[PDB]
């Protein structure tokens, strides 16, 4: 379920910056993530909250979701 | 001067869950989240009844 609330995410995202373009200096460092960085990397820039703040995409109501499930393996597990 | 320097300036579905799972074992679980290498330790010198647990 958490990747198919993400993958449709990122795509949302990215059609939402292709449709509004804004053509500039930084939409193209902005989506050279797309079509480089294979998936690996991809996945590990893009799954990034420990600290407070990171470059997390729009896609922060998962974050929460991730957080809780991360929560209730650790209380499964014998982590207090 | 300046014409001369001008002219010589002139001249698929499943795939995503694998590596999700992946990233997730690698930078999610491993990041020092216990500490009980005392407690541990205190516990297991205790003889409550000899040799100690860790003394064997």
């Amino acid at each position: 379920d958490f990747v198919a609330k993400l993958q449709d995410n990122q795509r949302f995202r990215y059609n939402e910056v292709m449709q509004a373009l804004n053509m500039s200096a930084a939409l193209t460092a902005r989506k050279t993530r797309e079509f480089r960085s294979p998936p690996q990397e991809q996945i590990n820039m893009l799954l990034n909250f420990k600290d407070d703040k990171s470059e997390c995409p729009c896609p922060e109501e998962i974050r929460d979701q991730l957080l809780d499930f991360h929560e209730d393996l650790m209380t499964h597990c014998g982590i207090e | 001067x300046x014409x001369x320097x001008x002219x010589x300036x002139x001249x698929p579905r499943h795939r995503a869950v694998n590596l999700f799972l992946q990233g997730y074992e690698k930078s999610w679980i491993e990041t020092e989240e216990h500490y009980f290498e005392d407690k541990l330790i205190e516990d297991l010198a205790k003889p409550g009844a000899r040799v100690d647990p860790l003394h064997q």
